[PDB]
């Protein structure tokens, strides 16, 4: 599980500015950040983690200062050093931490400067990474003299990430862990080749994310199953296609089987 | 700049006559300025909800723009895409057997 904090940011000029925030546990959204609210909000209602009422203020307080601060610091930055286009500017930011089993975690902090990875957080000090254009080595110098910054970031990655994720994966273990059922359903599209067809088997509802879908004659699994990218529904729900490329009346005893975690060991198997 | 890919996909076995929701999930763009429509015979849908703008490990855009429809044999769904990457909006039509 990944806990990360994914910040947007654009700048359109020297005034206009948008940030928009949103938090992550896997593929659960736990916290939601828009330009004009003022204060987080949770997506679930296990969002506070292990945090007492008067921690999540003081790590919400720290976030208000810090989304004011950062706005400033970039326009501080860019007006400093005009950089041939000043505007307009396009920031990612993710930090969070990896949790592995057994209370372990790796920290980061990276952002991407006009969607491209820039900088990375280590140790004490920011750090320009490889493709990054060179003349954000000088933002980069001046960011790293402040050591009060870079305290803070280095309690974040070593202090409130590791102890607050934590907490968010225990308060949200049975949410990452509850199973959905999968529904498969099959269709076909002519394919481009007289006498060739594509079969499509579509998997939805399914959580957690991994699945097991194949197309199958009878206990030998088709190698051509193809299967596309997951695809995620509003309920937080997975859906997935896998097709396979027969020619006409190959259908005729093809199966669509699925083996998913909700299910036990009872597979879907359904014949074209 | 990068130009958005569009997967247009319903959340249950489509069913003429049974409502359902269509799920139109938009990636790969750069940067994150993006108008979504989802389209029922060509005119805009009112009632279109929008998950939080978020990336992946990559940095590539992600959205789901997603609508409460009930599917006909004579109508037809679609999600239009306008993005600076591109000189055209983008229409993609829902196809129930694709
Ligand atoms: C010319 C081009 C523009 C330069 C682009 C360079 C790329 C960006 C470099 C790396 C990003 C650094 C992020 C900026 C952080 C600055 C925040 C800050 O200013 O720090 C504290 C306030 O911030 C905090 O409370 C601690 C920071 C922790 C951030 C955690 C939140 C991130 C999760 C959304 C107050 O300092 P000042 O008084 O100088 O304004
Ligand atoms: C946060 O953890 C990092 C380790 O990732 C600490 O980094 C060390 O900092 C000292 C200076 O204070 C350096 O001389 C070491 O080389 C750093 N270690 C590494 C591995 O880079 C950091 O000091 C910690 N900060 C706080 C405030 O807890
Ligand atoms: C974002 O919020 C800040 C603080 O409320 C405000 O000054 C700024 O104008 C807002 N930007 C937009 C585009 O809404």
């Amino acid at each position: 599980y990944t806990f990360r904090c994914l910040q947007t940011s654009s700048f359109a000029n020297i005034s206009w500015s948008r940030t928009d925030s949103l938090i992550l546990l896997g593929d659960l959204q736990t916290h939601r950040w828009s330009n004009d609210s003022a204060i987080i909000s949770f997506t679930k209602p296990w969002s506070q983690g292990k945090l007492s009422n008067q921690q999540w203020e003081k790590l919400q307080h720290m976030f208000q200062v810090y989304r004011v601060s950062f706005t400033r610091d970039i326009q501080e930055l860019v007006k400093m050093m005009s950089p041939k286009e000043d505007y307009p500017i396009e920031i990612q930011l993710s930090t969070g931490c990896e949790m592995y089993p057994g209370n372990a975690s790796e920290s980061f902090f990276h952002v991407a400067f006009q969607g491209k990875y820039a900088v990375r957080f280590r140790g004490t000090s920011w750090q320009r990474v490889l493709g990054a254009p060179s003349w954000l080595d000088l933002p980069i110098k001046v960011l790293n003299a402040d050591q009060g910054t870079s305290a803070t970031v280095q309690t974040l990655l070593n202090d409130t990430w590791p102890q607050f994720a934590r907490g968010l994966l225990e308060a949200g273990k049975s949410d990452l862990e509850k199973q959905e059922k999968p529904v498969a359903w099959l269709s076909s599209v002519p394919s481009s080749a007289h006498g060739h067809l594509q079969l499509v088997c579509h998997v939805s509802g399914f959580y957690p994310k991994p699945v097991w879908v194949m197309w199958m004659r009878g206990d030998q699994e088709q190698q051509g199953t193809h299967r596309g990218d997951f695809l995620p529904n509003a309920d937080e729900t997975w859906y997935l296609q896998a097709t396979l490329d027969v020619e006409a009346g190959e259908e005729a005893g093809l199966a669509c089987r699925v083996k998913h975690s909700s299910l036990g060991g009872q597979d879907i198997i359904l014949y074209w | 700049q990068k130009t958005p890919q569009i997967q247009v996909y319903s959340r249950h076995p489509p069913e003429n006559g049974k409502p359902n929701i269509l799920n139109c999930y938009v990636t790969q763009f750069h940067p994150p300025h993006i108008e979504i429509q989802m389209l029922k015979n060509g005119k805009k849908i009112p009632k279109v909800e929008m998950s939080d703008m978020s990336f992946s490990k990559d940095w590539s855009f992600y959205i789901l723009a997603h609508t409460e429809f009930t599917p006909t044999e004579t109508d037809t769904y679609a999600c239009r895409v306008k993005h600076a990457s591109m000189a055209e909006p983008k229409t993609v039509y829902w196809d129930r057997d694709m």
